[PDB]
């Protein structure tokens, strides 16, 4: 994917024409985006209102995620305190749904040297049954646990 | 030593206070001094009482309005003459009270 | 805005005309109505506004000024903290260079251009110089320490805004420039390496606030290490990602370095104003390395951790000079049966210390807890480096505090009425941050 | 008399001060201590760092030896003369997951070997 | 009702340290008990509506204590039957502790003060064992660290005393870093901080490793047992608080709470401080001394049990509910000999005439540690020594901690009671009030009470033992207790003077620890920001 | 353990979630141990005394299965050859 200096111009000349037509209606939102600017460009930084314009998006994604992560965790605390004993059963698809959130919130931009949170050890339970499969299959002995069913309350 | 003017404002020794034992009395600490025991105890102890029983009042308002128990205790429980939220009791077997 | 950075250039010009006997009450009444115009400030700062929530230009990318997270925490704490410093000063002299030193910082702060920082916060270099070397209480040689290494490190961050002003065109923030030169990140970054006290560049810190008086060291502890973030933030971080993500193994070794061996060195001293220096110092690397990791839990942590510090280490600096002006001493040996002798500034003493602790009723043990939860985002091994050794600051607060709690003593050495109005506000911010109102 | 009694006052130093004089705590009673009782001066019962080592090489050995049996030359089929709590096929899987278990230790199970390799798990989170 | 015990306490906490110059010494004589006695009415209350009836209640007081980003939590308390069960002991043994110092503290110059500071001891323990979070228990563990800092130090003027709160503050530093490191392994992995979404059912060894090693402190273990012994600097109600129930519970509370431990560590490490322990206590001439060594003792048994089966976790923590009442005897009848006698020494106390309530409940106390058949320490300890059979390491270590117990324990009745009189001719007294007998009487309700009710609901569940290896525990203590009375040598005088040092923890502390932590200030310092880095 | 074939479970899933018996007590005896456990929790205090029978029931049950327990042991054992 190459873009050439015509295509670049191009699309600057077309932001200038969405800020223009964004300019002429007031909007007490305009920092809390519903949908992103979408571009091509290799580089964010070149295009100034679309970066600023994405960036509020991502920021206004990122609170919700937080939100919705508060609400995931409510109905899961709700969930474990009705159910009594049979919590082990009855909630672990609850506790999926919560721990599914908390990954797509802390990871979507946890940033340039953060590692990714494996919540429910997904990618640990996941690399355990390649490294099983791959022994299996060519004979080796693993010296790792094999695969959980379970490892956490959901994942 | 001649004792200074102010020494006249500050408090003598109280009862508890051991016959020997020598303390500063200009020294003001909230805790108290060294051995206490001022004049009109008994009225701040009642006001320190009502204090407390109010703040109980406010504080048992708080935790009923807060209290959640999202499961039916086995029996009947003491909450249910304060609290209207108490689910209907079950037994171990399974019967509703 | 525009009322906030008017009043910050009235509060210098009112003392050109006061009466020279009035000049402690119209600073005074100054400070307070800029403490006000911060919170007004505040008022006008909408959330919905998610990147700059004001912006305003006079006439040229120098003269433009704003507001962002950082930057309102930081100006709020310096409009919050000044009013102390100007009771605690007595003095024409002292009160005019008080005032310069806290209009250039506060306006170096909601700066965003580069060169206009640069101009702001090193125009308080000769007052600086001036002050820490006083005739009867300072010491030359601390304000040579200070200001030569304030020289050398800003100086740096000049030429590399220089070469980001001919390359790209502008220096201002509000345009997204991005630089992956390694020569240029370092000029930018030895501003930040000397003014947060980093080892080895941290020597020219407790000097400078042991011969400083005590409004000069509540203010340089304070807001003046703050100073940094606000660079960090805003200078650095969105230009020089790149070189930080390069060196990252060089900037934890720094930053754990200077942790450690910080801590040590408070074990070996005797003088409280040191402790509370060193203790600054090894409170700057976990807040340094937290906005390093360049993930929002970072970032937030980092400024959390900075008003707590802000609001731990000038109640410290505060009670520490109290404690000088009744004895004349900061010897903890020659300092004994503070307990029994001063119970209401001990009391306050030991919160203070239970404070600059972390314990979970102060604003530090939420700061930690979210620098923490960032470094182990990075690496769990990153975030233990910093979690075990913080007993070495539990072991010389330990033993500074029992030197001083027992003993005995002939002398009633306690706080009068004018200390206890100067620490209230101090007590009832740390008290309102460490229940989560942050 | 628990308030009021005599104390003696530590003399006033008369003397140049050594470098390392703030590892003795004195509050101004006589009997000053060093910072870490120990560490120098006096040792309590007249017993050196030696002396202990060499008791804690006498008792280790006893103290260790019956642990160390059932730990290493014992092994699960020769432990206990039972077998662990037998447990209904839905309750047994569940409990089985448990790391710290006590039902992973069945060897009549027909998933014995992968139960013990369960309970020797990871050292450290791979992710 | 659930909040107002916590509210009672800090109320109690903040009207004696903050207004006690207009209440007075006598109004903190009121205030104090009246609060103690409202909060175990409270707690009675939760007792029997969580643990008898199970009904457990959540109460949120805010919502986002902390906010940053994805990181978020409450503060909230959930009264669970864990929770309940130690909230009712501590309370109980608070109000006791309470009535205790009305007459104990007299002869002190901040009564105030030390009232003030013993609710909020028990207030912030309450916030710990309800905590529905981590982090509501961590603010609980530093609020007890800062407690028991502030009691242990208490008398200023004594090097020893400031010494001791300095190591119990360095010690507690170390555990409760442990814990902030575990802490941050659970939130990264589970997502959240409440126990119930906590629940994993695999953890990589170092959670399960910084886990105990964060419980090794409070409760302490080998080689985290230094500030035990040194707490006696304290007053007497400081150290029935701290042993019996506020700091040396919180450890086991935690690896019960969250079963991350490792069944191999904790068997070894318990067994191994019950031993050390009663070994400790047995060298000992302080009467304090000694009731403290028992803690050690007992707080191994209690994680030793922990490894041995499923219902280890009950059984321990029907050990800890059954000891904090009889140590907390132990602890109040030590002081009150002491005040009667003003003599710390085993060898000048001697038969005198005194109170029936106090000689009683001491040797009531006594027997429920040596384990006579048909008490509450009986059941709740042979509960641990029957079903640790099947560990075989653990079982002998743990018989041979029961005979070291029984000796030190029947030497200590001999010597304090049917001993000769061994103080000299000079005229004390101490004259004990209605209050102290209002305590004693506490004390023995519960003794009496835990026979009724039980500790663990597998208490009396059948063990399937041989009849000579069920009741071997019985025949150890006499044998035990019989040895102690004849006042016989047991180890030679190098072990006796070996056990007197305590094993030379604190020795190998101070020539090689404290010796190298200086060495690396001296070169960060000396040597290197004002030698090679100092201009001339 | 295939020659000493588990009992029969009386108690069901509905039964013992509804007597809130943990999984570690569902040992084949959980119907014994419900009895047990709602005639101590309704005597809270006098459990010791009134409620024996139940008591006695379980100690049973749980000596028969600690038998069956023995004898799989035993088995497993002669099997592969120790003794
Ligand atoms: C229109 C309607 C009317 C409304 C009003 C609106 C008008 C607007 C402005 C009008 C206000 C009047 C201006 C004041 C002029 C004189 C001020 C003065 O002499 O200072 C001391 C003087 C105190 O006099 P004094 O106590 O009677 O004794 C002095 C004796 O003469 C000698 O005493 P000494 O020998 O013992 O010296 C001891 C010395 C100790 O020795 C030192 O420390 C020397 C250090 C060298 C300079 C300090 C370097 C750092 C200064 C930073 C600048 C401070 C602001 C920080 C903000 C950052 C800006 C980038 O300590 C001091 O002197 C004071 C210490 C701090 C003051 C330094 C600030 C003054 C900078 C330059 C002054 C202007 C002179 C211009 C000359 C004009 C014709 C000659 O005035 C003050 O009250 C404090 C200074 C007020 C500063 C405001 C002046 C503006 C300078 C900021 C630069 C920004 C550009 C200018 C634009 C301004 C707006 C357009
Ligand atoms: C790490 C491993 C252990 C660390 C050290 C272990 C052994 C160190 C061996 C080195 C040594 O012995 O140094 C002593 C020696 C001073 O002699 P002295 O026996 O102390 O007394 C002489 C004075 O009269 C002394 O009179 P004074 O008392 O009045 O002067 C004292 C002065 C004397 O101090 C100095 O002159 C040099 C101070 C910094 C030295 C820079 C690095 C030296 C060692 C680093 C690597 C060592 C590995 C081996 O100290 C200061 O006040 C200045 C320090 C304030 C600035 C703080 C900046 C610190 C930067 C690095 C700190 C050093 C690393 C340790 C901490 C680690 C943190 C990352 O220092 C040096 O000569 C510097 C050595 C290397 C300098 C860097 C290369 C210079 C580049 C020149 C290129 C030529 C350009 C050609 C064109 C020329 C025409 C313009
Ligand atoms: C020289 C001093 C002399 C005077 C002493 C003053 C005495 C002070 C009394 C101590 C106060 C204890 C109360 C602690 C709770 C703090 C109150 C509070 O923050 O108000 C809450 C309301 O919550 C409450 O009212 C709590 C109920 C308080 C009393 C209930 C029981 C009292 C027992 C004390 C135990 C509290 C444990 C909490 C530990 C964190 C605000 O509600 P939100 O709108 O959700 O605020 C947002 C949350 N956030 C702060 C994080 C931004
Ligand atoms: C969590 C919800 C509710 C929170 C309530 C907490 C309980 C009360 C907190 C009151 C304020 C907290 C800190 C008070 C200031 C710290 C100073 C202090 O506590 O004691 C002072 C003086 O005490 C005071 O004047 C104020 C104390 C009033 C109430 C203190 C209760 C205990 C403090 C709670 C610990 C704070 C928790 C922080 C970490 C969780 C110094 O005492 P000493 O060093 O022992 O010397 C006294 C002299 N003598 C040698 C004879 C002993
Ligand atoms: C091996 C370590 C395994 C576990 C580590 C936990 C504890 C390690 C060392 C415990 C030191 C804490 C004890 C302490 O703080 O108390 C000292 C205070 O000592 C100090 O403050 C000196 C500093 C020691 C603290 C740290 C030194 C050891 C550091 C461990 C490793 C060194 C460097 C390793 C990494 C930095 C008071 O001494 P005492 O005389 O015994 O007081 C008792 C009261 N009585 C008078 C009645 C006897
Ligand atoms: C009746 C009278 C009561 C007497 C005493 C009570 C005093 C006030 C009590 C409650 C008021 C709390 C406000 C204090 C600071 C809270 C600031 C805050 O959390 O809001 C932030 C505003 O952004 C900002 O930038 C705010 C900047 C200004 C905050 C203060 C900066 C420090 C100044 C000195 C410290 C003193 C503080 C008091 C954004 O919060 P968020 O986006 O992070 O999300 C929130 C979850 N964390
Ligand atoms: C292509 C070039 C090749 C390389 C060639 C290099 C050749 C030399 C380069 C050195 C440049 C550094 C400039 C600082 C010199 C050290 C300070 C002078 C020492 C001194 O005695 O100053 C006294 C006080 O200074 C003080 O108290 C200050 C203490 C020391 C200051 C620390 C320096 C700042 C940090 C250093 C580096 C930081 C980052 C580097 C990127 C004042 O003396 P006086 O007034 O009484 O005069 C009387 C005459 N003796
Ligand atoms: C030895 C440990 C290093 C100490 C620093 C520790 C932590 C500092 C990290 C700061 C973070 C951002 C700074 C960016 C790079 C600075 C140092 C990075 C390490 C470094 O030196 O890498 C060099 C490249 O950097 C460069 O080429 C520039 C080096 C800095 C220049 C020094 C003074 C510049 C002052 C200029 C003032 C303003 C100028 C603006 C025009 C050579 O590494 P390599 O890639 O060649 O690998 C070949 C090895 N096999
Ligand atoms: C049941 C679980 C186990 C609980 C505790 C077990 C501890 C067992 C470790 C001791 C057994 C092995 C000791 C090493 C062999 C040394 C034999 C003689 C010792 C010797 O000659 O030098 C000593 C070295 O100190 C030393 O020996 C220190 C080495 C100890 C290694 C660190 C282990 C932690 C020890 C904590 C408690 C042990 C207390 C007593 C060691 C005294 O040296 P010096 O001061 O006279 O030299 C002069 C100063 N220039």
């Amino acid at each position: 994917t190459t873009a050439t200096i015509e295509e670049r111009r191009a699309f600057h000349k077309e932001v200038l024409d969405i800020v223009q037509s964004k300019l002429a209606n007031k909007n007490s939102e305009w920092a809390r985006p519903e949908e992103p600017i979408l571009h091509n460009l290799k580089s964010e930084k070149e295009e100034p209102h679309v970066y600023y314009h994405n960036n509020n998006f991502r920021v206004t994604r990122q609170l919700i995620h937080f939100e919705k992560t508060k609400i995931f965790e409510d109905e899961l605390d709700k969930c474990m305190r009705t159910h009594g004993e049979a919590k082990y059963r009855k909630c672990q698809e609850i506790a999926k749904r919560f721990q599914a959130s908390c990954r797509v919130a802390s990871n979507l931009e946890r940033g340039p040297n953060a590692r990714k949170r494996d919540v429910g050890f997904i990618y640990q339970n996941n690399k355990l049954r390649e490294l099983e499969k791959d022994a299996k299959e060519l004979g080796l002995n693993n010296p790792f646990p094999p695969s959980s069913p379970r490892t956490t309350i959901g994942y | 030593v001649p004792e200074p003017p102010y020494a006249k404002y500050l408090a003598n020794k109280s009862h508890y206070c051991p016959p020997d034992f020598h303390y500063s009395r200009e020294i003001y600490a909230p805790y108290g001094g060294y051995f206490n025991d001022p004049k009109g105890w008994r009225t701040n102890t009642a006001i320190a009482t009502l204090v407390m029983l109010a703040g109980a009042y406010a504080v048992f308002c708080f935790g009923n309005a807060r209290e959640e128990r999202l499961r039916a205790p086995k029996g009947w429980i003491p909450s249910q003459l304060w609290n209207d939220n108490v689910p209907t009791p079950v037994d171990y077997r399974g019967k509703v009270l | 805005m525009s009322l906030y950075l008017f009043m910050l250039f009235l509060q210098p010009l009112s003392l050109s005309f006061v009466s020279r006997s009035f000049s402690k009450i119209s600073s005074l009444m100054m400070s307070f109505a800029t403490l006000w115009s911060a919170v007004y400030m505040w008022f006008t700062s909408n959330g919905a506004n998610q990147t700059f929530y004001q912006v305003v230009s006079w006439g040229s990318d120098w003269s433009t000024f704003g507001v962002c997270y950082t930057s309102l925490y930081i100006s709020l704490l310096c409009a919050f903290i000044f009013p102390i410093c100007v009771i605690l000063v007595q003095g024409y002299r002292a009160l005019s260079i008080l005032i310069c030193i806290q209009t250039a910082v506060s306006l170096s702060i909601v700066s965003l251009h580069m060169l206009a920082f640069y101009a702001l916060f090193e125009s308080s270099l000769l007052l600086f110089f001036i002050l820490i070397g006083r005739r009867k209480y300072g010491s030359l040689s601390a304000a040579y320490n200070i200001s030569i290494y304030t020289f050398i490190s800003a100086l740096g961050f000049l030429i590399s805004a220089f070469w980001l002003n001919w390359s790209f065109g502008s220096v201002c923030a509000l345009l997204p420039n991005e630089e992956a030169n390694s020569f240029v990140a370092f000029g930018i970054f030895i501003l930040l390496w000397v003014k947060a006290p980093l080892v080895p560049f941290h020597l020219w810190l407790p000097e400078a606030h042991v011969y400083a008086p005590t409004a000069g060291s509540v203010l340089l502890a304070g807001v003046l290490l703050k100073i940094s973030i606000v660079g960090l933030h805003v200078f650095f971080l969105p230009i020089c990602a790149s070189s930080i993500v390069k060196a990252f193994p060089l900037i934890l070794s720094i930053c754990l370095g200077s942790f450690i061996f910080s801590s040590f060195s408070t074990l070996k001293q005797i003088d409280l104003k040191k402790i509370v220096a060193y203790s600054s110092i090894s409170h700057m690397a976990i807040v340094f390395l937290s906005s390093a990791t360049n993930s929002g839990l970072g970032i937030q942590g980092a400024v959390l951790y900075c008003i707590a510090h802000g609001l731990i280490s000038p109640g410290l600096f505060l009670l520490v000079g109290i404690l000088y002006k009744n004895t004349n001493t900061k010897l903890v040996f020659y300092l004994r049966g503070l307990s029994q002798q001063a119970p209401v500034w001990w009391s306050v003493w030991v919160f203070f210390m239970l404070g600059n602790l972390a314990f979970p009723l102060f604003p530090n043990f939420i700061a930690e807890v979210v620098c923490l939860s960032a470094l182990f985002k990075n690496h769990e091994l990153y975030a233990y480096a910093f979690i075990f050794f913080s007993f070495v600051g539990t072991v010389y607060s330990s033993t500074v505090l029992g030197r001083l709690k027992g003993g005995v003593s002939s002398q009633c050495v306690d706080a009068s009425r004018l200390d206890v109005i100067s620490w209230n506000p101090l007590v009832l911010a740390t008290v309102v941050t460490g229940i989560g109102y942050m | 008399a628990g308030a009021g009694g005599p104390v003696k006052l530590s003399p006033p130093v008369d003397k140049p001060l050594p470098y390392n004089y703030d590892f003795w705590m004195d509050n101004g009673i006589y009997p000053g201590q060093p910072i870490y009782d120990g560490m120098f001066g006096s040792m309590v019962g007249n017993m050196s760092l030696e002396y202990m080592a060499k008791g804690w090489l006498v008792l280790l050995p006893i103290l260790s030896a019956p642990f160390v049996y059932e730990h290493c030359i014992a092994d699960d089929v020769t432990r206990n003369p039972f077998v662990p709590r037998q447990y209904p096929s839905e309750v047994r899987e569940f409990l089985a997951l448990f790391k710290n278990g006590f039902v992973l230790n069945d060897y009549s199970q027909p998933d014995y070997e992968e139960m013990k390799r369960r309970q020797s798990g990871l050292l450290t989170p791979i992710y | 009702m659930f909040l107002l015990a916590v509210y009672f306490l800090f109320f109690s906490a903040i009207a004696n340290g903050f207004f006690g110059r207009y209440l007075g010494v006598r109004g903190s004589q009121l205030l104090g008990p009246s609060a103690l006695f409202l909060a175990l009415l409270c707690s009675g209350t939760i007792f029997y509506e969580v643990c008898i009836q199970g009904c457990s209640t959540n109460i949120k007081l805010f919502e986002n204590f902390v906010y940053s980003n994805e990181l978020n939590v409450s503060a909230s308390f959930l009264y669970d039957p864990l929770a309940a069960t130690m909230t009712l002991t501590v309370v109980w043994i608070s109000c006791a502790v309470h009535a205790y110092q009305n007459l104990y503290m007299r002869g002190d110059g901040s009564q105030t003060l030390f009232t003030s500071y013993l609710s909020a001891f028990t207030g912030f323990m309450l916030i710990l064992v309800a905590g529905q979070n981590l982090v509501m228990l961590f603010i609980g563990w530093e609020g007890i660290g800062v407690c028991s800092y502030l009691l242990i130090g208490y008398y200023g003027s004594r090097v020893s005393a400031v010494k001791s709160a300095n190591k119990s503050l360095i010690v507690n530093k170390i555990s409760d870093g442990f814990l902030l490191g575990s802490m941050l392994y659970l939130w990264f992995y589970t997502g959240s901080f409440s126990y119930c979404s906590l629940a994993t059912f695999q953890i990589p060894d170092v959670v399960s490793i910084l886990v105990l090693l964060g419980a090794i402190g409070k409760s302490s273990q080998l080689f985290f047992h230094v500030w035990l012994a040194d707490a006696m600097e304290g007053p007497t109600p400081v150290s029935a608080l701290i042993h019996a129930a506020t700091l040396v519970t919180a450890g086991i509370y935690v690896l019960c709470k969250l079963n991350l431990h490792s069944q191999s560590a904790v068997g070894i490490l318990g067994a191994a401080t019950a031993l050390m322990g009663g070994l400790f206590g047995l060298a000992a001439n302080d009467l304090k001394r000694v009731i403290a060594f028992s803690t050690c003792s007992q707080l191994g048994y209690m994680m030793a049990v922990l490894s041995t089966c499923d219902d280890g976790a009950d059984f321990a923590m029907g050990h800890l509910v059954s000891h904090a009442g009889f140590k907390a005897t132990l602890f109040l009848s030590a002081g009150l000999s002491i005040a009667k006698e003003n003599n710390n020494f085993l060898n000048r106390y001697g038969s005198r005439q005194g109170s029936p309530t106090l000689s009683f409940a001491t040797t009531i106390a006594s027997l429920n540690l040596l384990g006579f058949p048909e008490l509450g320490g009986f059941y709740s300890k042979e509960s641990i020594l029957n079903n640790a059979y099947i560990n075989q390491g653990v079982s002998i270590i743990l018989t041979l901690a029961t005979f070291l117990t029984a000796f030190y324990t029947s030497k200590v009745l001999a010597q304090l009671y049917l001993f000769p009189y061994g103080n000299g001719r000079q005229q004390k007294s101490f004259d004990i009030d209605a209050t102290t007998l209002i305590c004693f009487g506490l004390l023995l309700s519960e003794m009496l009470l835990r026979i009724f009710t039980g500790s663990s609901l597998s208490q009396n569940m059948t063990t399937n033992l041989p009849a000579h290896i069920k009741n071997l525990p019985f025949w150890v203590a006499l044998s035990g207790a019989l040895s102690g009375l004849a006042t016989t040598n047991l180890f030679s005088s190098n072990f006796m003077r070996f056990f007197g040092n305590r094993g030379g923890f604190d020795v190998f502390y101070a020539r090689k620890c404290s010796n190298v932590f200086y060495h690396n200030a001296y070169v960060s310092y000396t040597l290197l920001d004002r030698g090679f880095l100092k201009l001339y | 353990a295939d020659r000493f074939p588990p009992p029969k479970m009386v108690a069901t899933q509905e039964e013992m979630d509804n007597a809130d018996i943990p999984y570690k007590y569902r040992d084949y005896c959980a119907h014994l141990i419900i009895d047990f456990k709602e005639c101590r929790y309704g005597h809270p205090l006098t459990w010791r005394i009134n409620c024996a029978h139940e008591l006695h029931h379980y100690n049973k049950c749980s000596y028969i299965e600690f038998k069956r327990r023995v004898a799989i042991a035993i088995e497993e054992k002669k099997r592969r050859g120790l003794m």
